RNA sequence: UUGACCUCAAAUCAGGUAGGAGUACCCGCUGAACUUAAGCAUAUCAAUAAGCGGAGGAAAAGAAACCAACCGGGAUUGCCUUAGUAACGGCGAGUGAAGCGGCAAAAGCUCAAAUUUGAAAUCUGGUACCUUCGGUGCCCGAGUUGUAAUUUGGAGAGGG
RNA sequence: GGUUCUUUGUAAAGUGCCUUCGAAGAGUCGAGUUGUUUGGGAAUGCAGCUCUAAGUGGGUGGUAAAUUCCAUCUAAAGCU
């Protein structure tokens, strides 16, 4: 049981990964290469009203 | 007593503004009291003495305060009893040999 | 009161008023049984700041034990082992003979708990020890709060546990530096340092 | 992981890796540190010299909070000021209004002289300075304040 | 068997190691205990807040005598001199302290003062009125904060009077140092003659 | 002769209680050797396994005959750290804490030693009735070789 | 949240000043020796035997001892 299991990440590394995250959900390209039917999507990124 | 304000030194350490806190009642353990006092002497008298306790009251009147001592530490524990326990045995010759 | 100069005659054992009271009081302890129940406290001030009181439920006993070292029951003092545990006659018992009369006593009177112990007499052969002892069932105990705590099953052989007087002074229950392997158990202390402690993010 | 080691590459090879006639043991030359005088003594003298025998003296019950004291050299002594507030007292290097530093605050037993401050007057506070330390603070403007 | 230029390690693994492994596995868990601990004692003693007020204390030896932390207790000169008793102050939640005693006038008066906001800014239920509600605020610690005293000020005068720091320190060890040595030429200079 | 007292007995006396099981964890006793030291005896393994006694839902510890040496902290326990350090050790192999600091949780107290002495004011049991985890009255008993009130060192008591 | 018992009180408790006091654990502390144990090293704890206390005293202050101080607690009884 005490094989290591978690792992620990340095904190601004995870942010530096989200960050990049979130800058490739704005490509396009990016999203259809994931599988994601962006085709006849009108902008990406994809802004709605706050309503939702 | 004052701190001198510097790191090092005889009385090192930040000067404060002291204040003498109220002694407590715990720091005077073992102080005698007028009824203990009587009981401890009623009870000396009652009981007597040791078997040591005679025999460093005739090596004081024979062989002097040195072996006095000297047996003393060797009967209790240590050099400052034994000199408590010749101090009062010299007390009790005093009172025994005066009237 | 008369408790402390029973106190204080107490501590000068080798006036002659206790030197006859010991010789005669070591002669009848010795034609009485090992263990027999006293009828009343022979020192009743020591009694009383053990927290013996006089009223039903508290009982005392007497009981005297083999003095000296423990030799290792083995078979014609044969160890099969290194040379460092060949030691079989000057070996000591990690607990006083005041524990061991707490125990006796204890296992013969199975239906109170033993509260403290105090040494009475002596000899080349045996301690004298005079145990109280609390009734957990009788109702004198089971109200007034001041001694109800002991009616409690966690206090089942306290003599056997170690938590009386003479039982933490032998495990060594004291505070500060000197009883740093030694405060709160040794097994336990030793069990925490013994002990790898892994966390999930690894340190 | 497991699928980039050479033990996955020694599948199929006979030895693992650890030779036919060495022929991988359980403990050839001793368990740990064993043999360190005897047949372990070259390594042990020319990679940790000073290992066997005994130096100075013994303390008893040492208490390492008694030795704290974190040095500080002159060149950084002009972090401990907040940036923003550092540079309106590099400009007007002047007397009558100078930073007071207090280096115990900021985690320093003495103050060092690597030296080259500003010439900027400065009122340090430490419980200890060196002598050259003093030599740079005063030759600036500035005061060693001692404290406790 | 010793081997090629690495350190020396000292890993101590030669006993049964393994029998006494604890991996804090439940370190997710016992976080959700405490704060499930944390909310059913504040439901339980609403609306007390959870914890007792400390006083501001000096920490200990000279490695750390330059912090205030929170101490365990007021005391009985502390709790006196805030007008109370030290068997009430301990009903209305602050912490009373017999053994701890007061030698330092600044941390008496910051913890005297201490206890005047305490006082100013609670409000005691009757024990037998109609108890106004009055919206439980969970930490005592949080709404009475330990601050670090202002040793000095931003900036002052340079006040050089030639002292030397350096040899202040010096000769104030070496005054130490020899001061049995010039005691005892003090005690037979006077002795002799 | 009779009535106590003290000590020790007996009863299929009235009412109780103990044993044994479990034993992961816990409190103690007792206690190895394989093993390591490239041999081996001190050492190590290990104050461990086996053996034995004793509990609970936790246990133990616990409100300082503490830590400190500071501008002093302040019951116990546990975590991070101190620290593989101070230290111990054929000073070999190896072994090895504690103070401070930051957290979790926090909670404090009780007797003995005091003449109630113008009131043993204390308590068990039996019996009767009840509002029956108990209460009330009555009686026997325990208890002055000390049961209650009052005080526990942080104090506190008498008197004013 | 409410509803009786409201002589459920000079009964309990706390608070100021002065004065006299202030009882505080003994085959125990401590010491020697022996064995064991500890990181504890002129000896960390425990235990056996021998000695065996004082009361401005006692313990501790991690090098044995003597002399002079200083600091810090209040053991040898107990619950949580
Ligand atoms: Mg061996
Ligand atoms: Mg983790
Ligand atoms: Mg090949
Ligand atoms: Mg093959
Ligand atoms: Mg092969
Ligand atoms: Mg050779
Ligand atoms: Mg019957
Ligand atoms: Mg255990
Ligand atoms: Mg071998
Ligand atoms: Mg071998
Ligand atoms: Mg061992
Ligand atoms: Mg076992
Ligand atoms: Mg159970
Ligand atoms: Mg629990
Ligand atoms: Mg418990
Ligand atoms: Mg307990
Ligand atoms: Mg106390
Ligand atoms: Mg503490
Ligand atoms: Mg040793
Ligand atoms: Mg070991
Ligand atoms: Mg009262
Ligand atoms: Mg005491
Ligand atoms: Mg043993
Ligand atoms: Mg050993
Ligand atoms: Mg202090």
């Amino acid at each position: 049981t005490w094989r290591k299991w978690n792992v620990k990440v340095n904190h601004n590394e995870k942010r530096y990964a989200t960050a990049s995250a979130i800058a490739a959900t704005a490509v396009a390209s990016l999203v259809l290469a994931r599988g994601h039917r962006v085709e006849k999507i009108p902008e990406i990124p994809l802004v709605v009203s706050t309503d939702l | 007593t004052v701190k001198t304000g510097i790191a090092i030194g005889l009385n090192k350490g930040k000067k404060v503004t002291s204040m003498t806190p109220a002694p407590k009642i715990s720091y005077k353990k073992g102080a005698a009291s007028n009824r203990t006092k009587f009981v401890r002497s009623l009870v000396r008298e009652i009981a007597g003495l040791s078997p040591y306790e005679r025999r460093l009251i005739d090596l004081i009147r024979n062989s002097g305060e040195k072996r006095a001592r000297k047996v003393a530490k060797k009967r209790l524990g240590s050099f400052t009893r034994a000199k408590a326990k010749v101090e009062e045995m010299n007390n009790i010759i005093a009172a025994s040999r005066r009237h | 009161g008369a408790y402390k100069y029973l106190e204080e005659l107490q501590r000068k054992k080798q006036s002659d008023v206790l030197r006859f009271l010991q010789r005669v009081r070591v002669w009848e302890y010795r034609q009485k049984n090992v263990i027999h129940r006293a009828a009343r406290p022979t020192r009743p001030d020591k009694a009383r700041r053990l927290g013996y009181k006089a009223k039903q439920g508290f009982v005392i006993y007497r009981v005297r034990v083999r003095r000296g070292n423990r030799k290792r029951p083995v078979p014609k003092g044969a160890t099969y082992g290194k040379p460092t545990n060949q030691g079989v006659n000057e070996l000591k018992y990690q607990r006083s003979l005041r524990a061991t009369a707490e125990e006796r006593v204890g296992r013969r009177a199975a239906n109170l708990r033993v509260l403290n112990s105090y040494w009475v007499n002596q000899d080349s052969t045996y301690k004298y020890f005079e145990v109280i002892l609390v009734d957990p069932q009788h109702k004198a105990i089971r109200r007034d709060a001041r001694y109800n705590w002991i009616c409690d099953p966690v206090h089942k052989h306290r003599e056997a546990r170690g938590l009386t007087a003479t039982g933490k002074k032998s495990r060594g229950i004291n505070k500060g530096h000197k009883f740093n392997n030694t405060k709160a158990g040794r097994r336990k202390t030793w069990k925490r340092q013994n002990t790898l402690s892994l966390w999930r993010y690894r340190k | 992981p497991s699928r980039f080691t050479k033990t996955r590459k020694h599948r199929g090879h006979v030895s693992a890796g650890k030779g036919r006639i060495g022929k991988h043991r359980k403990h050839p030359g001793g368990r740990g540190m064993a043999g360190g005088q005897h047949h372990h003594r070259i390594n042990m003298d020319k990679y940790h010299p000073g290992y066997f025998g005994k130096v100075g003296m013994r303390y008893f019950h040492k208490q390492q909070a008694h030795f704290w004291k974190p040095v500080l050299n002159l060149d950084k002594l002009w972090t401990l000021i907040p940036e923003d507030k550092r540079d309106q007292y590099l400009k007007s290097a002047s007397k009558e209004t100078a930073p007071v530093i207090d280096t115990l605050a900021a985690g320093y037993g003495k103050i060092l002289g690597k030296g080259r401050i500003p010439n900027v007057p400065v009122i340090v506070k430490a419980r200890f300075v060196s002598k050259l330390a003093e030599e740079k603070i005063r030759a600036a403007g500035g005061v060693v304040e001692l404290i406790a | 068997a010793i081997s090629k230029n690495l350190p020396i390690l000292k890993n101590h693994f030669r006993k049964h190691w393994q029998e006494r492994v604890k991996v804090h596995f439940d370190q997710a868990g016992k976080k959700v205990s405490r704060r499930n601990a944390r909310a059913t004692r504040a439901a339980k003693i609403a609306p007390r807040p959870l914890d007792l007020l400390r006083p501001v204390v000096r920490a200990p030896t000279v490695k750390y005598n330059r912090k205030v932390r929170a101490g365990r207790g007021f005391t009985l000169a502390e709790v006196k001199a805030a007008g109370l008793t030290a068997a009430y102050a301990r009903t209305i939640g602050i912490a009373v302290d017999h053994r701890r005693q007061n030698r330092n006038q600044e941390i008496f008066d910051a913890n005297v003062q201490r206890l005047k906001e305490y006082q100013s800014k609670i409000i005691v239920f009757p024990r037998n009125g109609k108890a106004p509600e009055a919206e439980q605020v969970l930490s005592a610690a949080a709404t009475f904060p330990i601050a670090q005293p202002a040793t000095d000020v931003e900036a002052r005068a340079v006040q050089d009077n030639g002292e030397s720091a350096f040899r202040t320190l010096r000769l104030a060890r070496s005054e130490k140092k020899f001061r049995g040595i010039r005691e005892k030429r003090a005690r037979e200079k006077a002795e002799a003659e």
